[PDB]
RNA sequence: UACUGUAAUGGACUACCGUGGCAGUGACGGGUAACGGGGAAUUAGGGUUCGAUUCCGGAGAGGGAGCCUGAGAAACGGCUACCACAUCUAAGGAAGGCAGCAGGCGCGCAAAUUACCCAAUCCUGAUUCAGGGAGGUAGUGACAAGAAAUAACAACCUGGAGUGAUUGGAUGAUAGGAAUCCAAACCCCUUUCAGAGUAACAAUUGGAGGGCAAGUCUGGUGCCAGCAGCCGCGGUAAUUCCAGCUCCAAUAGCGUAUAUUAAAGUUGUUGCAGUUAAAAAGCUCGUAGUUGGAUUUCUGCUGGAAGGCCAAUUCUAGCAUCCUUCUGGACUUUUACUUUGAGAAAAUUAGAGUGUUUCAAGCAGGCUUGUCGCCUUGAAUACUCAGCAUGGAAUAAUAAGA
RNA sequence: AGGUGAAAUUCUUAGAUUUGUUAAAGACGAACUACUGCGAAAGCAUUUGCCAAAGAUGUUUUCAUUAAUCAAGAACGAAAGUUAGGGGCUCGAAGACGAUCAGAUACCGUCGUAGUCUUAACCAUAAACUAUGCCGACUAGAGAUAGGAAAACGUCAUGACUUCUCCUGCACCUUAUGAGAAACCAAAGUCUUUGGGUUCUGGGGGGAGUAUGGUCGCAAGGCUGAAACUUAAAGGAAUUGACGGAAGGGCACCACCAGGCGUGGAGCCUGCGGCUUAAUUUGACUCAACACGGGGAAACUCACCAGGUCCAGACAUAGGA
RNA sequence: CUUUGCGUGUCUAACGCAAGGAAGUUUGAGGCAAUAACAGGUCUGUGAUGCCCUUAGAUGUUCUGGGCUGCACGCGCGCUACACUGAUGCAUCCAACGAGUCCUUGGCCGAUAGGUCUAGGUAAUCUUGUGAGUAUGCAUCGUGAUGGGGAUAGAUUAUUGCAAUUAUUAAUCUUCAACGAGGAAUGCCUAGUAGGCGCAAGUCAGCACGUUGCGCCGAUUACGUCCCUGCCCUUUGUA
RNA sequence: GAAGUUUUGUGAACCUUAACACUUAGAGGAAGGAGAAGUCGUAACAAGGUUUCCGUAGGUGAACCUGCGGAAGGAUCAUU
């Protein structure tokens, strides 16, 4: 390869694209409890947008 | 892949064949994968020879034949129509067309 | 052959004398990011790679060499010398060896406290008493192995048991005691006053095109920035980039890099392939090497000891012309092979027994108002080519040919 | 005359090329010549004689395991090439001109040295091919064929031919509940129902049969033979299309034939490039763009350009009135 | 019906030739048109439409004016030509397709165009039997770019429109070029066809040298072929 | 029984020469692969327009060409 490419343009996407925070929401359950929830949700694809 | 069994020059308990040149090509071909048509003719064609059978001295005259062994190279055969190509199936017959 | 020397045997060494010794089954030499083994990792069998490191040998104390004392050292926490480093000097000289325990510099991707004590385990001594950085206890410690919190249950919309922060009342993380532990602290195990309602005491780490489980979602970017183990995404509508939301996988862990093992019947003894895919020497002779045709006491009946099971299967004596020298071994050509047996350290490995609360472990325990306590208590056993021994009729070498 | 697709270089009245009879020279053995023979392979075609050697067949001969396969090591090994003598007709790498072509150091043509042939050494490789190692056993038939052997009151004159059996050769056809990736295969079968004996070789594609070292060679080169870096495919056998200056068929005046009338030339109309311009709106560019968009545009059409208007901005929320 | 006759063929499918007949190539000429497609063309045919653009200082809309027609020069479809089988002036007499709420007879005025006053027609009724032109008959012209050729250019008279200049056309007089059968290339076409000669309709207030139909006059030369340029089906080779 | 001393052996260390091993500079020469697009041909794939290919030899800007002997992996399994 050709060493002489410009090293300009580095950091265009992370520096150009438009911040935005996460939302606070309730904690889900962690370890037993998780593996309950996941457990029931089946039986009675996983994830459908619209 | 093999196209012939064969390989075309028909030898076999040689290692090494007689040799003859094309009568038209000049190519050295192995005697045994040449092509060969012994062509036996008369002179004078068929129509023109009656003119002979005409004009001769003697009664009657036997117009003596011309005998030639013509051999070829492959390339100047299927150049000058006498063998072409054939299909895959058709390939194996080795009888006499036109006995 | 004969001295010499040694604790003794030896070309160990010295005189003379002979011309041998090893090698195609790999001598001699080179490489090792090589101390050897007991062992370790690796989920059929056969294997492949690792073993500096708990035990047993070996070698070394900066590099080589020499030596005293002693039962024992070619000793280095003993000495003498040179070489290489380096300390103090008043400049004449003197002293030094952390590949012991901490600690520091330096090399590096890469590694802990200049701590307390002989109480346990053992050792040394003139020894019941003294000493021990051997050894043990604590600190640092996501190198690793084991167990298992982050919620559970009620009444009060989907109705064919799950949701719904709608309220509702029912154990240790933590902080400090008590006793216990400890050589002296400390941790564990007990029991204690406080100690959760977005259980704010808030689980993260990688992914969501395929392989690979899980979104034809919504913004920004426009072969740019970047992703991407491989195939491939991005050139203005991106199922892969940069974000958000939702979902998936594993979970107090999970991703990455290097080496290695399985997958690899892609090193093939078990077990591959060689017409055209990688690959049959151009062709014959040929020495080792490897492999070699058939054939030499087979059949029958009568016992004997065992024997599984509602006579089979083992082993063994006779009789069809079958030794003897004696009172168990000598002869049967010789081995391999197979069988049983000896001897071979434990730890590790498999494994008998046993509620360390389970478990990884450990080698302990278990009964019981009885007291010279009992279970004449347990801690089994296997495993460890060549070598020694032995029963045997085949197979295969090998010997031979009174 | 030669020669070619067509011509030229070349040879020719100091008589070529063609006709005939000789003589010399050195090559090469036509037709007969075959899905025939012999040979370890390379290879070996005229007659006759001499010299050894080999297989198969036949054998109520003989020895009695003497065997198979082979690291080292050894013999032969086409063509080309080398070394030293002979021989040198034809052909003919190089070279020379003459053509062809844009060029043509090539194909085609005319001369033409090494070489081709032989004795004496070397060399040691070939698509040296059956691209299938060598011994052995067993698997399946039919008809040919070469060699030998036995039989038949066989047919014609010791032999040729007919019919039938036996081994040993080169093969061939047919077929498989045998194999294979398939092409194909009496071996490539008897191999996951995996072990008769043994020699050599291979482990993705390049780098590379290169580098260096060794050893053989008079040289040319032979035998042995790496790495760094590089790369996601190289490779095999068949299938379907499309293509072929390959074959065999059938077709068309959007193709020729035989023709007829034209365009391309002239001026003019009209479309498309460009060049121009404030704007000369814009699509389509081989047949299948270009008197085409039903496109003969004064304004309108109108997309273009320099200017000027109107809101013909529903409705929701809200000030202002 | 290829009927009949004779040939040609496994005389099966069907061909050729002759006679008959209005007609014997499937009787001639068209419409209709499969499966696959091609990144063919059309967002400028649309109230067929996703997305993007812009939305009042407009790319919406509409009004005045210009432009699409602007010319150193290439390329493509057409028209008229180069003459005497002709041009010109007189006379003779023949088509079919249309089309009109505009198509236009009849009478007067005017060289012409055209105008003016009546008049028939919702059309087999009226225009119209559309007296079309190549053609025919009788004269002058004489091979001269001439009277062939009618571009280029000045000046005048009418017509459509609200407006004609870059001239919408139609007339009248002049002006009188190139071109003497078209270089290399290459198109269309087999009988009422080619070619020539007009006419009508579509777009249209006005404008055809254009296209789509219609007749009239009416030949030459094949009735085969795979050489060129393509096409269809087999066997064959492919990197 | 000291210092000193004689001759032996054990023998560190240093130096000369040589060989072997392993890193490493070098004007110039000449490979391979990578770019990402250039210049000149047209060699191969169809009878690729001179069939393709092998061994060996010579020649030429380059692919390549021609001589001699082979092979079908050919464009022929085939005719007194």
């Amino acid at each position: 390869g050709k060493v002489h490419g410009s090293l300009a343009r580095a950091g265009k996407v992370k520096n150009q694209t438009p911040k935005v925070a996460k939302k606070e929401k309730k904690k889900p359950p962690t370890g037993r409890a998780k593996k309950r929830q996941q457990f029931n949700r089946r039986f009675t694809g996983p994830n459908a947008q619209t | 892949p093999t196209k012939r069994r064969n390989g075309g020059r028909a030898k076999h308990g040689r290692g090494h064949s007689a040799v003859v040149r094309c009568s038209n090509c000049g190519r050295s071909c192995p005697k045994d994968k040449a092509i060969k048509r012994f062509n036996v003719r008369n002179i004078v064609d068929a129509s023109s020879q009656r003119d002979l059978r005409e004009a001769s001295v003697y009664n009657t005259y036997t117009l003596p034949k011309l005998y030639i062994k013509q051999c070829y190279c492959v390339s100047c055969a299927i150049h000058s129509r006498v063998v072409r190509v054939r299909s895959v199936e058709q390939r194996k017959v080795r009888e006499n067309p036109q006995r």
